[PDB]
């Protein structure tokens, strides 16, 4: 029943304000707390700051004077500002609320799966989808190649094929693009009628593509 | 420190939207939005702990062989702007606290 | 700021064991601490808050214990399914701090990897560009080398690879490379090799393709 989701851009301009909404369901947004979070890529976590049941907020003194958590009932949002962006603000943000148990302990007991923001001077491109098929236990897969930024999502058969898939974390390349391969692993007779599909999806760009893949 | 579990389960949360309360006098009354200080005013606002609904696993890792059990919602006071008449009233009034283990013999 | 130390950074440990991870804090937080744990790829869990208790859906596996400055966090048997990254959370002041994290790995036995290759596709061809892409399955350990071959020129500067995070399945890992050539220099050699080394194969193996025959 209790559904956090963070959306925002994935691409924010150095020196411009960074801005995320947090849609949520399952708990009023006037009882609860709600704390933002963030995560630098392969770094820890750091709270930025919160939003409490009554509307008082508190900020965290390393961002302080660039926050603003704010929250509408009617659209069961919170929100949060980032000002004069840098890219020591580039990480996944995290909309968590809080829970209590007595006013004796707090802690975040519900996340958002997290959006990465990326803080850049450079465009986004959508990536060329290629076929991963072999030349002659099979193995099939896409290409994600040349985007920016990141990330990309993959499926296979529209999320109805999970097992066997490896989406492998993508590399940059020389060119500042990422580049990614999904692959999937099927029984070496497990075709005739078998179609494979991966569904890339590049929400920076708004590029969805539906690659079929053939033997 | 050492708690693993609570014997009740219970539920704390923010509430802003108060209308009615009993006062510490056991009579209903009208609990104000707003109160005030010299300069400014603030939305009424309590922290409230209350059972989770079956009242619970019965409290958990009681002696069932010599005791009947259950979860129960107690109280605490706490001042509030309300209206018992005409004027307005900073009162005591009874709100949801806890949740606890209450014992009967077999 | 109160800072969490946490202790080690990084730990590897087989299926069955006891695994002990240690919060340090600088100034004494009492019981107002919190264990979080994040999967690859997903949010931070909440397991354990207020030092020692649980949340929903947490193993009887999992525990905490400790005070003031000194807290730990144990699995009394390690699971396949563990693999994932320990936060250590201070909720006694605020700014809200969190430890830098232990990283959580399994120790298993050698899985040697399947191994795949694909030549590059001829829409990519047809802009300029070859990837040539190698596969290494289901492997353990980490530890893999991949050498590139054209017409038995071993290559390298030119290919980008990647592994997986841990399966929680099975404990083992994948890796893709990718060899980047140009369309020119593709189409002037004949055979595309892909060795891989690694301790579950006795002799490294090779899977390999001759362009002009896909």
């Amino acid at each position: 029943q209790v559904q956090l989701q963070e959306s925002g851009p994935g691409l924010v301009k150095p020196s411009e304000t960074l801005s995320l909404t947090c849609t949520v369901s399952g708990f009023s947004l006037i009882g609860y707390d709600l704390n933002w979070i963030r995560q630098p890529p392969g770094k820890g976590l750091e709270w930025i700051g919160i939003i409490w049941g009554d509307g008082t907020t508190d900020y965290n003194s390393a961002v302080k004077s660039r926050v603003t958590i704010s929250k509408d009932t009617s659209k069961n949002q919170f929100s949060l500002k980032l000002s004069s962006v840098t890219a020591a603000d580039t990480a996944v943000y995290y909309c968590a609320r809080g829970g209590y148990w007595y006013a004796t302990s707090y802690y975040f007991d519900y996340w958002g799966q997290g959006t990465l923001v990326t803080v850049s001077s450079a465009s986004t491109k959508g990536p060329s989808v290629f076929p991963l098929a072999p030349c002659s236990t099979a193995a099939l897969g896409c290409l994600v190649k040349d985007y920016f930024p990141e990330p990309v999502t993959v499926s296979w058969n529209s999320g109805a094929l999970t097992s066997g898939v490896h989406t492998f974390p993508a590399v940059l390349q020389s060119s500042g693009l990422y580049s990614l391969s999904s692959v999937v692993t099927v029984p070496s007779s497990n075709f005739g009628t078998q179609t494979y599909t991966c569904n890339v999806d590049h929400k920076p760009s708004n590029t969805k593509v539906d690659k079929t893949v053939e033997r | 420190h050492r708690g693993e579990f609570s014997v009740c389960d219970s539920v704390s949360v923010w509430v802003g939207d108060k209308t009615t309360a009993t006062d510490i006098k056991g009579k209903e009354v009208m609990v104000l939005g707003e109160v005030n200080i010299n300069n400014s005013v603030f939305k009424q606002y309590f922290f409230e702990t209350k059972c989770r609904d079956p009242n619970v696993d019965g409290c958990r890792g009681i002696d069932s062989k010599h005791w009947n059990s259950y979860c129960t919602t107690t109280h605490t006071f706490v001042k509030a702007l309300t209206m018992d008449g005409k004027q307005a009233a900073w009162r005591f009034i009874r709100i949801d606290t806890a949740c606890v283990c209450v014992l009967s013999r077999k | 700021d109160i800072q969490m130390t946490q202790s080690p950074s990084s730990l590897s440990a087989s299926v069955g064991d006891r695994v002990t991870i240690t919060c340090r804090a600088s100034q004494s937080i009492s019981n107002n601490l919190n264990w979080y744990q994040q999967k690859p790829g997903k949010a931070p869990k909440l397991l354990i808050y207020y030092t020692s208790r649980f949340h929903s859906g947490v193993p009887s596996r999992f525990s905490g214990s400790g005070s003031g400055t000194d807290f730990t966090f144990t699995i009394s048997s390690l699971q396949p399914e563990d693999i994932a990254t320990y936060y250590c959370q201070q909720e006694h002041t605020l700014p809200y701090t969190f430890g830098q994290g232990t990283k959580l790995e399994i120790k298993r036995t050698v899985a040697a990897p399947s191994v795949f290759i694909f030549p590059p596709s001829d829409e990519q061809l047809k802009s300029g560009t070859a990837s040539v892409v190698c596969l290494l399955n289901n492997f353990y350990p980490r530890e893999a080398k991949v050498q590139w071959k054209v017409d038995n020129a071993l290559q390298s500067g030119n290919s980008q690879e990647s592994v997986t995070e841990q399966d929680s399945k099975d404990s083992t890992y994948s890796l893709s490379s990718t060899l980047t050539l140009s369309k020119a220099d593709y189409e002037k050699h004949k055979v595309y090799a892909c060795e891989v080394t690694h301790q579950g194969l006795s002799s490294p193996v090779t899977k390999s393709f001759n362009r002009g025959e896909c």
